[PDB]
């Protein structure tokens, strides 16, 4: 500080930026028949 | 163009149809079985050991079954925070604006504005940018009259045409020292610089 | 272990993936403490 | 692990079998560097990171902003200094 | 000696799913907890 005083870089034109952000609220809704996932048609499967 | 985003919205997309169709493979893996088809095991062997061949398949498909709702439980618990941020970013960037300095994107927020996105929602962070820029000397305060301390607010206290005036922080503009833009303190602190003339 | 089918390749996928996250949140702390720093070249460690 | 040590340490054994932990994308010295620039952000012109004002003024103004008067504050500038520094030293000396 | 491996690889196969598991849950504490930083960092060093 000379004096009292310091040295600063102040803007002297501006301007306005845009910044995207995507924020992710929701997933695909996965079901699973696991009967017919594991087994499938098979009764000798279901069974077991 | 390439852009991060939507990077972002088709890596949801990716890794969602990725984890279906290793799911869907773990139907094709023998699991140390004769074969993966229930049907090519019971075309071909007698159901005592039949039986036993089947009882690994159940367990390879369960077990898969058990790693993908895992899986499923960990990436929905991370859904449950992005959808928490992404509320808290309408409440306090959006319809309002909250006193908090990174939260709604870098830089100095002025505003934000949603659109919806497949899967989530996109916020647009508007930001005041400086693009030029003056060195200027600069005091953090001064010491008035009868010792009386001041600082600028949101700004500094600059001499400009030898006379001691404020500019605001963020855009060089010399304007009159008043109690619109001051902060008053009973005694000056030392070290500010002292301007026995000012008002 | 081959004739089990995929479950290495799974089990790097999700390990990678997770690692993956570790890289992206580093990289998001560290640009998060040099948001915004500005200093002077005439800073030296050795005298201020 | 492939020193001529009659001490194997651990992680050599897990390493060779096949479990072993990558350094991070960025060193523990760079993220060092980063948390040093940070802080020297809120010391000197123009003050980067402690709202563009003298880091002592800055405390001052806190310290205000919680219900205390300012001219006690800017008599006991010293005090107020040599507190916060034992401060920092307690957080030093606690590791010990 | 199929029938033994085949056994040893069940096991260890089991104890690497039930690792990365484990490992999953942490690095979703991990995220939170740096976030969490960053947020201190952006509210009490950055600004209060
Ligand atoms: C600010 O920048 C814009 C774009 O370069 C320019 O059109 C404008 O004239 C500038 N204004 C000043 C005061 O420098």
């Amino acid at each position: 500080s000379v004096g009292g005083l310091y040295e600063i870089k102040i803007p002297t034109n501006f301007t306005i930026v845009g910044q995207e952000e995507f924020i992710q609220t929701n997933s695909p809704k996965v079901t699973i028949d696991c009967s017919l996932f594991v087994c499938s048609n098979y009764a000798a499967c279901h069974d077991l | 163009a390439p852009n991060s985003a939507l990077a972002k919205i088709q890596s949801v997309v990716n890794s969602n149809a990725q984890a279906l169709n290793s799911l869907l493979q773990q139907l094709f893996n023998k699991f140390g079985a004769i074969s993966s088809s229930l049907q090519e095991i019971l075309s071909r062997l007698d159901p005592p050991e039949a039986q036993v061949q089947i009882d690994r398949l159940i367990n390879g498909r369960l077990t898969a079954l058990n790693a993908y709702v895992s899986q499923q439980l960990s990436d929905i618990s991370l859904v449950k925070f992005g959808a928490a941020l992404a509320m808290e970013k309408v409440n306090e960037c959006v319809k309002s604006q909250s006193p908090r300095i990174n939260f709604c994107g870098n830089g100095n927020h002025i505003l934000s504005l949603v659109q919806n996105a497949p899967y989530g929602l996109l916020f647009m962070h508007f930001s005041y940018k400086p693009i030029s820029f003056k060195t200027v000397l600069v005091s953090p305060g001064l010491c008035i009259s009868g010792d009386v301390g001041i600082a600028p607010k949101q700004g500094y206290f600059i001499k400009h045409n030898d006379h001691w005036m404020f500019t605001g922080s963020s855009y060089y503009y010399p304007e009159p020292i008043s109690d619109k833009n001051v902060v008053f303190m009973n005694t000056c602190s030392v070290n500010f610089t002292k301007a026995p003339l000012v008002y | 272990l081959s004739e089990y089918g995929t479950f290495c390749d799974n089990i790097n996928s999700i390990l990678d993936e997770v690692n993956g996250l570790l890289d992206t949140t580093q990289l998001h702390v560290a640009d998060t403490l040099m948001q915004g720093v500005t200093l002077s070249s005439n800073l030296n460690t050795n005298l201020h | 692990c492939t020193g001529g040590s009659e001490i194997r340490d651990l992680l050599c054994v897990q390493s060779f079998n096949g479990i072993k932990v990558l350094p991070p994308i960025l060193s523990e010295s760079q993220i060092s560097g980063y948390t040093t620039a940070a802080t020297v952000a809120a010391m000197f012109p123009p003050w980067s990171a402690a709202a563009g004002i003298p880091f002592s003024l800055n405390v001052q103004y806190r310290i205000n902003g919680l219900g205390v008067t300012m001219d006690v504050l800017n008599k006991n500038q010293k005090l107020i200094a040599t507190a916060f520094n034992n401060a920092l030293l307690s957080i030093q000396n606690g590791f010990s």
